[PDB]
């Protein structure tokens, strides 16, 4: 039942990614709110993906997924291991590094402690911005008649 | 779940076949000497027969559930109690296969979808000029 | 329920318009004419489908005024209530006597008597309300129904509705 | 000026022959299962469950907004505002009928997509009960075979106690989760 | 140039297309499996014609979770990546403030040009505003 | 009111309208009145 | 004129709201200073925030009594020659003969 | 049941019956300020005006013509042809 | 008609506001990448 709803979320993803690159293929290009549009589209539909997916992690990550005694494992192994690739974009993964690395400061050693009380500090700081947050939103306020006039010209009778 | 072990030449001393890709399981780097084949093994030192062995003992078990020579097979490596499972490993090709989960493969997925998205976002947003009467226009 | 149903209707035009957006104002007739009007034979005419091929036939004249009578066959979606039928609505007005229930197009009244045993009317609770230990049911809640019967009055159709039986009531 | 309907009838004087109807599956004369195309062949009743409703309406009521600007040239939530739109575009605007049945089949359907309601009717058409329960069975949700035949008694004995839970089964799953 | 940047753009956004779409197949098939009942149907025609009916498996794991759980580091790297995130937004919301001033530098300039533009006679209508002598 | 009824058919539906000759609205309320049940239909039954 | 003076107070109410933006800038690179650790910037972090919520609610408070004037000056400021012609050629024609 | 076209018996020529008819119908339409096919050349009686339509065959009317058995053969008056 | 304006002026800014102070909340707080994604369209 998860696996059904994983499947339609990632059908409506596909769908507007090939309408995005349709829109593409035009030479004019579309209107730009169009565009914007049918972005936010993707982005509720994506956000559902990955809500849905964390939500079913857990059970997600209880399996294990192998090619079943009716694949055409003799013709085509690539596309069987390239279906099952768990391998990251190797740019996301790279940008992964790159941010990681960047991120602030942040070095393994660490050791832990230390960094528990890092995250002890993003923490008190999260609740210090939220706190920030309520007193700041609390600073704002959120003649006549016509046809008695007419008869008189005609007849005379006020 | 993202590395494949193969030992291509372990086929040329021996020939690869059912109780070969056991042995073959047993010598790639996805095998655990953790494992109870290995503690057979030794004693041995010291494919159906093997089966009703694996019911004496108690630990963790690696069977066939698969043959499809000479390719394919599933290589089940399960916790035996009733069977609770573990993970499952394809043998095809003379190649160990990582049995790469579930939840990790569709969060490659994710990833790679949301970079991409992300770069052609940019991209386009540099574009447009944006004039209050005009709104937006691409020059 | 809810069906698809093959229907035609007679509409007559005046020569006036006998003219090129004949075809036209004749749908429009037929769209005026039946679309949202409620018949005890079948039930409420909701909207008419494939607005193109709606089929308009040939004009059959009468022979005194210059008149054209034609017989225009549409399709349409209609709904039709039934006695025993199980239906999901709202509440939508809640009395001493009963609440009513809107199903679509249609009103289906649950008197206080096919009502859960210790479900009683309480009017001090705010809007009055139907006040059972574990239920509680008023303006804008959702309910399943049963409907014990229709009464058909050729403009609309109304019914009355049980919640007393097992797997019905509140949702 | 009455609109009438595909199929005759003899005229026997006698009006007093009309029935009642029930979940005995004894519908209308006009609504029995055996009924007569336009083009005149016989083709099966077409009852709908909501949401396969719903989507005939809205499909439909898209079409006629295209057929109006032709001839002009000479998340739940968010479609009860849309839908609105749509009937003060293409209806009469004086059908209050049709304005609650849209509120209605919006806010009381089971399945979004064509694609989830095609899986729904594949599904269901195995079975070959009535083209009336099976309406039913994709407007109410159930969770045991007893409240499948107790909310809808015209089946009984058509289908089997256990054979319907399994139904009901992937009809949960298909639901759409807004 | 304009349009190769264009091209550019077109390119990577295939890219994003083909994986997800790549992913919704892997999930039809494997689905296929069970339930379905009608959900191989969003499975390419060539995929759909390739592969044999009833493919795959899975098997029972708890405590992958309670591993993830485990280990924590991944919310560090979470957080870093967030912040990292927020600093070029920093950035770009900088470079906006700045364009958008000078923009409304010129476009008042044109406006108190424009309140200096006198009178009130003449029809007046629109981008740009147009009169009319004649 | 647009009201129609046939009662004793229980039918507020299936109604017409037709132009005849007064003196035939009397003739068939006289044949009525004698037992004889002038019925009239606006479709046929029988071809030929 | 009026006009001008409506245009002026428009005018400024863009010049708030760009102030805003300004401030949203300077509020998310300062609240990227105090997930790291640095609270020096506290001060100046929730000061550039507040200030701009303050600034973009003056600007709302402003701009929307400005579109309220320009309703209720409809039909008063606001819609829902020869003879000068003559006047110059005369004078033109005197000069002329009048040098 | 309807007569194809192609298997049309009937006479080729109008009845006297049948253009009293089209004159009588159109004259009447003509009369109830209905849509006129033709130039009025100056008329102003409908049946001068429905004598004028029929002359140019511009009457957009079609007979149907039943047979005992109840079957009919339907002709235009474009294409009856106007002995009488 | 310039009250549709007035209306539309109103809704923008309430919009304006609750999604700042909204974004501000998601950030601080792949599914970080997500969150980013997230962030970049409010």
């Amino acid at each position: 039942q998860a696996l059904d709803a994983v499947r339609m979320r990632l059908a409506q993803l596909t769908h507007s990614l090939r309408r995005i690159r349709d829109e593409m293929s035009k030479a004019e290009l579309p209107q730009w709110y169009t565009l914007q549009s049918q972005l936010n589209v993707t982005l509720s539909q994506l956000v559902s993906v990955t809500s849905t997916l964390q939500h079913f992690q857990e059970t997600l990550d209880s399996t294990v997924v192998y090619p079943l005694p009716k694949f055409p494992t003799t013709s085509h192994e690539s596309l069987v291991t390239t279906l099952l690739r768990k391998k990251n974009i190797p740019e996301v993964d790279e940008w992964m590094k790159y941010v990681r690395e960047t991120s602030g400061v942040t070095t393994a050693l660490l050791k832990d402690e230390e960094i528990e009380k890092l995250l002890q500090q993003d923490r008190e700081i999260t609740n210090w911005a939220r706190t920030t947050f309520r007193n700041e939103y609390g600073k704002h306020d959120f003649p006549f008649n016509v046809d008695d006039v007419l008869k008189f010209t005609f007849t005379g009778e006020k | 779940d993202e590395l494949q072990w193969k030992s291509p030449e372990w086929i040329q001393v021996f020939g690869l076949r059912t109780e070969n890709v056991l042995d073959y399981f047993a010598e790639s780097p996805f095998f655990d000497k953790t494992s109870n084949n290995q503690v057979i093994k030794m004693q041995r030192q010291f494919y159906m027969q093997l089966e009703e062995e694996l019911m004496k003992l108690d630990g963790t078990e690696y069977v066939l559930s698969s043959v499809r020579e000479p390719d394919f097979w599933v290589i089940r490596k399960q916790r035996r109690t009733e069977i609770i499972p573990l993970q499952d490993y394809y043998i095809i090709g003379a190649n160990i296969y990582q049995s790469p989960t579930i939840f990790k493969i569709v969060q490659s997925r994710l990833m790679s979808t949301s970079y991409h998205l992300n770069s052609t976002l940019e991209s386009l947003y540099d574009l447009i000029e944006f004039q209050p009467s005009q709104g937006v226009h691409y020059k | 329920m809810f069906f698809i149903k093959d229907l035609s209707l007679n509409i007559t035009l005046h020569p006036s318009f006998f003219g090129p957006r004949m075809k036209q104002y004749l749908k429009t007739k037929l769209l005026e004419e039946v679309e949202g009007s409620c018949t005890g034979k079948f039930g409420y005419i909701l909207c008419v489908l494939d607005y193109d091929n709606i089929d308009i036939q040939r004009g059959r004249i009468l022979p005194t005024d210059g008149s054209a009578e034609f017989n225009v066959k549409y399709r349409a979606v209609v709904f039709k209530p039934f006695k025993g039928e199980v239906v999901d609505g709202t509440v939508v007005s809640c009395s001493q006597h009963g609440f009513e229930v809107q199903v679509g197009p249609m009103k289906v009244f649950v008197t206080k008597h096919l009502m859960p045993q210790d479900l009683t009317f309480n009017a001090g609770s705010n809007p009055p309300s139907y006040q059972s230990s574990e239920d509680v049911i008023t303006i804008k809640s959702r309910i399943r129904v049963k409907i014990e019967g229709c009464i058909s009055q050729v403009s609309s159709i109304h019914a009355i509705g049980s919640i007393k039986e097992d797997y019905l009531g509140a949702i | 000026v009455s609109t009438s309907t595909f199929q005759t009838r003899r005229r026997r004087l006698k009006k007093v022959e009309e029935e009642e109807n029930a979940a005995t599956l004894q519908l209308g004369q006009e609504f029995q299962l055996k009924q007569i195309n336009h083009q005149g062949e016989e083709e099966e009743l077409i009852a709908l469950n909501l949401s396969e409703a719903r989507l005939v309406i809205k499909e439909a009521l898209v079409e006629r907004r295209r057929a109006f600007k032709r001839s002009q040239k000479k998340t739940r939530e968010k479609e009860l505002e849309s839908i609105d739109v749509l009937l003060e575009q293409t209806t009469g605007g004086n059908n209050k009928d049709l304005k609650n049945t849209m509120q209605y089949l919006t806010n009381f359907s089971r399945f979004r997509d064509q694609e989830t309601v095609g899986a729904v009717i594949q599904l269901l058409k195995s079975t070959g009960l009535h083209p009336f329960e099976v309406a039913q069975l994709g407007s109410l949700a159930c969770d045991t075979a007893d409240e499948a035949k107790t909310l809808i008694p015209s089946l009984n004995n058509k289908i089997s106690d256990d054979e319907l839970e399994r139904i009901l089964k992937e009809l949960s799953n298909l639901e759409t989760l807004y | 140039q304009f349009v190769k940047r264009r091209r550019d753009m077109l390119e990577h956004i295939n890219l994003a297309m083909n994986e997800s779409s790549l992913a919704l197949e892997f999930v039809s098939l494997l689905l296929s499996s069970v339930k379905e009942s009608t959900g191989m149907s969003s499975m390419s025609p060539f995929l759909r014609k390739v592969v044999k009916p009833s493919s795959l498996n899975s098997d029972k794991i708890p405590y992958v979770a309670p591993t993830k759980k485990e280990y924590i580091e991944l919310d560090i790297l979470n957080k870093g990546w967030k912040l990292q995130s927020l600093n070029e937004s920093k950035d770009l919301l900088r470079a906006s403030f700045n364009k958008l001033s000078s923009i409304l530098q010129n476009e008042h300039d044109y406006w108190n040009k424009i309140m200096q533009s006198i009178s009130n006679k003449d029809v007046i209508f629109k981008k740009l505003l147009a009169i009319k002598y004649g | 009111h647009n009201q129609f009824e046939c009662k004793g058919c229980d039918n507020k539906i299936d109604i017409y309208q037709i132009h005849i000759p007064y003196a035939a609205k009397l003739l068939f309320q006289e044949l009525m009145a004698m037992n004889i049940t002038p019925r009239l239909y606006t479709d046929r039954s029988r071809d030929f | 004129p009026y006009i001008q003076e409506r245009l002026k107070s428009l005018n400024d109410i863009e010049t708030q709201l760009c102030s805003m933006l300004q401030e949203a800038s300077q509020v998310t690179f300062i609240f990227g200073e105090l997930k790291r650790g640095n609270e020096s910037v506290k001060p100046q972090f929730e000061n550039h925030v507040k200030q701009f919520y303050e600034r973009l609610d003056k600007s709302t408070t402003q701009l929307r009594k400005e579109i309220q004037l320009l309703d209720e000056n409809v039909g008063t400021r606001l819609l829902p020659q020869d003879t000068e012609k003559m006047e110059e050629q005369l004078d033109l024609l005197s000069a002329i003969l009048d040098p | 049941k309807a007569i194809p076209k192609d298997q049309r018996a009937t006479t080729p020529y109008m009845t006297k019956y049948e253009r009293a008819r089209i004159l009588g119908t159109r004259a009447l339409q003509i009369s109830m300020n209905a849509p006129v096919f033709v130039d009025l050349e100056g008329e102003t009686d409908p049946l001068r005006i429905a004598m004028k339509e029929l002359a140019e065959k511009k009457i957009p009317l079609v007979i149907r013509r039943y047979l005992p058995d109840g079957s009919f053969e339907d002709w235009s008056v474009e294409e009856l042809i106007v002995d009488l | 008609s310039n009250q549709a304006l007035y209306e539309k002026l109103e809704q923008t800014r309430t919009i304006l506001s609750v999604k700042l102070a909204e974004l501000i909340n998601m950030t601080t707080i792949a599914v970080a990448t997500t969150s980013v994604m997230m962030v970049n369209n409010q």
